[PDB]
RNA sequence: GCUCGGGGCGUGGACUGUUGUCGGCCGCGCCGGCGGCCAAAGCCCGGGGGCUCCGCGCCCCCGGCAGCCGUCGUCGGCACGGCCGGUACCCGCGCGCCGAAAGGCGUGCCCCUCGGGGCACUGCGCUGCAACGCCCUGCGGGCUCCCCAUCCGACCCGUCU
RNA sequence: AAGCAGAACUGGCGAUGCGGGAUGAACCGGAAGCCGGGUUACGGUGCCCAACUGCGCGCUAACCUAGAACCCACAAAGGGU
RNA sequence: CAACUAGCCCCGAAAAUGGAUGGCGCUGAAGCGCGCGACCCACACCCGGCCAUCUGGGCGAGUGCCAUGCCCCGAUGAGUA
């Protein structure tokens, strides 16, 4: 399936190359079911060939006109989303990057201990069904 | 590139200042220098040969130099380490201070975790963002010189003497370094117990899972 | 070197804008060469006469 | 100077071991070298794997040349009158004894080069001699 | 100026960091050969 | 990106169902190699991008060449779908090596679900031929469907297959339910305990 | 585009002579290259094979690049083309939907590709022109930016988007 | 006991000798090429210059006094995209060892 | 006064293997600056035009502007490692003082005139530093065959050609 | 017509391995002391087989021979809604 | 709607020991054309160590003697008849 394509502006797109590396953005202009021009609020834009950069589940609400200044207007109407998005609804790759971050000493020592603590509910929880079963 | 253009373009600035110093007392080693020393009645054959002398003096600086800087990326005393190499290796101990030799001391409080007082080299070591405060620790007693370990001379005693196979050629514990451990590690405790769960965690070991990346897992 | 391409930056005007919609070139002013070269041996002495 | 030339020499090797071509499967072809002198040889045509020819550049450093792994320089003394000149050099030059020589002039040749410090491959020899493993 | 040239006589340069372009072409068609002022240089600082 | 499928500490169990042939022959010959220990399962279901009709006449030609000037003793062609698949491994590694033959048995093909592994086999990164295709991109020709008209491994097999996977579907979603229902009361006995700090950290590490 | 894909260059020159009153003045075909190295040559070979100059008469004044043009967005390049097949050199006119000079180029190339089958020997074009979205006549590329660029068919099959997938 | 800490007995990421280096003519048994597992890419397998490499393995005969013998190399620079490395070693690896993991150690740490 | 041995004290030397380091060579990834290419994408403000003539919208140009860009050139900074060697005559460097240490400590001159900088000013002597095992108990090792790995294997050589 | 017979120029083989062309005396790359370390050529990077199942943009669906690297292991007139 | 242009695929295209893009197999290729990076890679190239040969030095004033010696150079080294 050659991704998302159309006709149409305001649908968000999330990273599987660029440069970038972290980075969504949303489609202000639609050309052929490869290129697209690609841009996000304070963030420099760029007309780019993407066979394999593929569309998300979240459309916004954009209209044709797309200076750098507009996207951010709608970006303001909106945010909220972006937030939830990063740890699930479509995106995923956000939350993961904080996982990375997260063996350094103090953060793996916390991290262990989360591990800890969910063992017990475990064990309490085996032992209801146990019970039940003989 | 940096550190090194001062004498870069000057050309032995440091070196200058050295011999004026010394022609501040008046008029001295030019008239000296000729003069000065030994030489004339030899040994053996042409004695063509070498050292003493002016070679080990700029040697003994150079080798001091990597201790800190080259080696250490920045690491301030009482930063917690990883040993990654040595015999202690996964253990995360406390930096009490640099030697003269280059090698670190560390120490582990000895009932908690087994690690000795020990050097360790600076090489191996990540450095963590952690610290433990080591603001009233008394490191002072273990120095450079307090670490040899005596070598298979003859017996440990005085020397002269018929001695007995019973020597530790490639170990050896002195009594007196056991006493003084538990008194410097009294107060490294204080500050480990400070922070919570440090003192669990320091014996219980870090290793790279499979697909684990040490360059991405960057302390 | 600079102060070459500096003078030709003063004097010229006519170059830069426009032509890149156009073909062809107007008049004003050239730069020289006045070059020596470098000749490194790219590929050996088999195999020619 | 000396020193990490012997451990050039030593480590390194160019112990290849120069094997005449099909000696392997005729007997009486000789172990010892010699240069295939036909075109169709491979080895003339150097072919690797073919065993490698001998060549000046494979030689060792010319101070580690005809030198004991010891770094001393090996001589074989057939008798008395020879180990004073091996005096002269002391820790540059070996005694080793002569095959010719005989049991008790080996003794004589030992107890002398004792005397030099020329203790190294002379003692040796002489004591399988006497009787020994 | 031509007797400051009087060189040494050859300057073994290093084969290219990042190897050549291709030997079978001119500068035009993509190969490495003949003329080029400014890719010359950058060629001759892979060849250090 | 990064394959999660491949080379593992210890973790080889491979999935051939709906697979491109080639494709995975490839990359588990590979491994066989790097010294994995390899269990391909489901080897009647893998796939042959291409019309039927180009796919059958490959096959059909071999058999030509096996047929005559005969003696025995070398010519051959394998009617089964998994020994399709082992010579296809035995045409990736080095076949005139005792490191290779080595790595051959270290291949193991089972048709249908051998007895049972309860851990399930998982895909391999984009190998199938389901999904590479955009659904069509032409047809595709089933190793199944290609070795019932060459002679018995497969024609015996058939009958079999279809028994093993109705009695593991049916346990296969019994546990699922049951597997599922803990993580449903987890989240409430994580409150439960007082509450928690340290776990609520835990979604923040999805 | 980035590590480029084939600059068009404004390639400025003389044609350098004689010291008498008369000179040629430079004439230019706007060419396709790499950078200078590529560029050179043609530079030389438009001059003396339409009017002959020669290529030591011929004087290369400067090579100047190219800065944005269509502002990231699309305007339509009118190209006349000319690819070497069987023979000589055949028309073609190709007027297509493009990001800016850089991916002209591109689009030009791939299509004397794969259709013409070509190589470095082929020539490039003859002229670019842009013209307007509702102006610009012929089909394919065009149409689909032409409709949404005066609406109303923006909002036309905006279905595909999530039922890419199934909904 | 001294130097024992309190779980990994693996301390180690894994890896994998492959082969030596190499065309499709020959081979130079000199450099070998270790495709380090979890290593991705060219950027990644970049750290692991200068870290020490220790084959283990165990024999029939003791030596002195155990049975376990080991060879130590180091890394000497990455090779390719996919995360091969080359690396050196004291005396050559038995190419025996093709195919098996190897273990290349955090021992000397750069950062 | 010396020498052999013993007594008494201090320094620590025995093949070979291992690890730390200084210097040289080479690779390695990453970060930063300036200029070129009238500089301008760009954004806000302002003005006019075209196209669309269904209007949004689209385009184009010009003046003020955070801004950041692809490519060319150059300089600047880091973080690591391989290999070789330990520099055996001018490569490097010490010779008064303090400072575990590294390191710094004269003076004049001039630029900066702040922080600091550059620039001048004596002669001799001389080229390897840290550590571990053991030398004997015991053992590293060398060499041959074999097995496994790997490879040119144009059949083995000679001759004719 | 010929891997043919005979000239002209030049390079090779003969006097040429090594690397490449699966394989090949002559083609391609390059002339070769002995080694360590780096870096390439030719040619490659799915696996064999060292090396991107890398990115980009097209084309191809082959039941009467799908296609797949100069020399080179052949191939054409002519036909296809 | 018609006539063309030229890509791949199909036909034209039929041989004998069974068979060969070298093999397996490959269909958003691992195919075919093409672009862009990264990467792989000869006894080649570089740097260092080292051998002989050649070249240029140098050091005998005797009383350690190879002075056809010793020591410093740098470049070079395939090799049949």
């Amino acid at each position: 399936m050659p991704f998302k394509r159309f006709v149409e502006i305001g649908r968000v797109a999330l990273v599987n190359y660029g440069k970038d590396y972290g980075r969504l953005v949303v489609i202000v202009d639609v050309v052929d079911q490869n290129r697209a021009l690609v841009d996000a609020p304070d963030m420099v834009r760029c007309q780019i060939n993407f066979k394999r950069l593929s569309l998300t589940d979240i459309k916004i609400d954009i209209k044709r006109v797309p200076k750098k200044t507009t996207l951010i207007k709608a970006m303001e109407e909106a945010d909220v989303k972006n937030k939830w998005e990063n740890s699930s609804w479509g995106k995923k790759l956000i939350v993961q990057k904080r996982r990375a971050s997260l063996n350094d000493f103090d953060r793996f020592k916390v991290m262990l201990a989360k591990i800890k603590r969910g063992g017990a509910i475990r064990q309490e929880l085996a032992k209801l069904k146990k019970t039940a079963a003989a | 590139m940096a550190p090194t253009s001062k004498m870069a373009l000057g050309i032995k600035r440091a070196s200058r200042s050295h011999t004026y110093h010394r022609r501040g007392l008046w008029a001295i080693k030019a008239k000296h220098g000729g003069a000065l020393p030994k030489a004339e009645k030899p040994a053996a054959i042409a004695e063509p040969k070498f050292y003493p002398a002016d070679d080990v003096k700029p040697r003994t600086v150079s080798t001091r130099k990597p201790h800190p800087t080259k080696l250490r990326s920045t690491i301030t005393p009482g930063t917690v380490l990883i040993l990654l190499a040595g015999r202690y290796m996964g253990k995360r101990v406390v930096f009490l201070k640099q030697l003269q030799s280059g090698l670190l001391l560390i120490t582990g409080p000895f009932k908690i975790n087994g690690v000795p007082i020990r050097r360790v080299n600076q090489a191996y070591v990540i450095a963590t963002s952690t610290k433990v405060d080591i603001s009233k620790v008394n490191v002072q007693k273990f120095d450079d010189k307090y670490f040899a370990r005596e070598k298979k001379t003859r017996a440990k005693k005085t020397e002269g003497e018929l001695f007995e196979s019973d020597k530790e050629a490639t170990k050896n514990l002195p009594d007196f370094k056991k006493d003084d451990q538990k008194v410097i590690d009294a107060e490294l405790i204080k500050a480990i117990d400070a922070v919570p769960d440090l003192k669990n965690y320091l014996g219980a070991r870090f290793s790279l899972r499979d697909g684990d990346k040490p360059h991405e897992m960057t302390f | 070197a600079e102060q070459y391409a500096g003078e030709y930056e003063a004097q010229d005007k006519e170059l830069v804008q426009l032509k890149r919609e156009a073909r062809m070139k107007g008049g004003f002013y050239v730069s020289p060469e006045a070059k020596p070269l470098f000749v490194v041996r790219i590929r050996g002495i088999n195999a020619m006469h | 100077m000396a020193v990490p030339l012997l451990t050039k020499k030593i480590v390194k090797k160019r112990v290849k071991q120069f094997k005449r071509p099909h000696s392997d499967r005729y007997i009486g072809l000789k172990t010892s070298w010699r240069r295939p002198k036909g075109i169709d040889s491979r080895v003339r045509r150097k072919f690797k794997g073919c065993t490698l020819m001998p060549n000046i550049g494979y030689g060792s450093d010319k101070k580690t040349r005809h030198y004991l792994p010891n770094k001393f320089k090996k001589f074989v003394v057939h008798n008395v009158s020879e180990l004073e000149l091996l005096m002269m050099h002391n820790r540059t030059y070996c005694a080793e004894i002569a095959h010719n020589v005989s049991t008790r002039k080996r003794k004589e040749i030992v107890e002398r080069a004792a005397q030099l410090d020329i203790v190294v491959t002379n003692k040796l020899a002489r004591l399988r001699s006497q009787e020994d493993e | 100026f031509k007797e400051a040239n009087n060189f040494l006589w050859p300057f073994k340069l290093k084969a290219p960091l990042g190897g050549l372009k291709k030997k079978r072409n001119h500068y035009v068609e993509g190969g490495d050969a003949g003329n080029r002022e400014n890719y010359i240089n950058q060629l001759v600082r892979r060849m250090n | 990106m990064v394959s999660g499928s491949g080379v593992c500490a210890k973790r080889v169990v491979v999935d051939a169902r709906h697979h491109m042939l080639g494709r995975l022959a490839s990359i588990v010959a590979k491994e066989l190699l790097n010294g994995q220990r390899v269990v391909v399962v489901r080897c009647e279901e893998i796939c042959m991008s291409g019309g039927l009709v180009r796919q059958k006449m490959k096959y059909l030609r071999f058999l030509r060449k096996r047929m005559n000037t005969k003696p025995s003793h070398g010519p051959i062609h394998f009617r089964a779908p998994a020994k399709i698949l082992w010579r296809t491994i035995r045409g990736m590694i080095p076949h005139k090596t005792a490191r290779g033959e080595a790595a051959l048995a270290r291949l193991k093909a089972y048709e249908g679900v051998p007895p049972p592994y309860d851990r399930t086999k998982r895909m391999v990164i984009p190998d199938a031929l389901k999904v590479l295709r955009l659904q069509p991109g032409h047809r595709y020709c089933l190793l199944g469907q290609l070795s019932k008209e060459v002679g018995w491994n497969y024609a015996d097999t058939i009958r079999e297959l279809e028994e093993k996977r109705k009695e593991k579907a049916k346990v296969s979603y019994d546990r699922r339910k049951q597997l599922a229902k803990l993580r449903v009361k987890a989240e409430k006995a994580a409150e439960e305990k007082l509450g928690t700090q340290l776990e609520i950290l835990a979604p923040i590490k999805y | 585009m980035g590590a480029f894909r084939f600059h068009q260059y404004q390639v400025v020159g003389r044609g350098l002579p004689t010291p008498t009153d008369e000179h040629p003045k430079i004439y230019r075909m706007k060419l396709w290259a790499t950078n200078e190295v590529r560029a050179k040559s043609k530079f030389w070979y438009f001059l003396r094979k339409l009017k002959k100059v020669k290529k030591s008469n011929g004087q290369i004044l400067a090579i100047n690049e190219i800065f944005e043009k269509n502002p990231t967005t699309i305007k339509n390049y009118g190209i006349w083309l000319r690819y070497q097949s069987r023979t000589g050199y055949h028309n073609m006119y190709k007027e297509y939907r493009d990001t800016t000079l850089n991916g002209a180029v591109e689009q030009m190339y791939t299509e004397m590709a794969s259709r013409h089958r070509v190589r470095f020997p082929c020539i490039q074009i003859i002229k670019t022109a842009t013209v307007h979205f509702k102006l610009c006549k012929r089909d394919n590329t065009k149409q689909f930016h032409k409709s949404d660029i005066k609406f109303p068919l923006v909002y036309r099959k905006v279905r595909p988007p999530t039922r890419k997938l199934k909904t | 006991m001294k130097g024992r800490q309190g779980q990994r007995v693996r301390l180690y990421v894994r890896g994998t000798i492959l082969g030596y280096k190499r065309s499709k003519s020959n081979q130079y048994e000199n450099t070998s090429l270790l495709q380090i597992e979890g290593v991705n890419t060219k950027e990644e397998v970049g750290w692991y210059a200068g870290k020490r490499i220790a084959y283990v393995y165990k024999a029939k005969t003791k030596s002195n006094d155990s049975t376990i013998r080991c060879i130590w190399g180091k890394v000497t620079r990455p090779h390719g995209n996919s995360g091969v490395v080359r690396a050196k070693f004291r005396s050559n690896l038995p190419p025996t060892s093709m195919g098996k993991k190897v273990r290349v150690f955090m021992y000397p740490s750069s950062i």
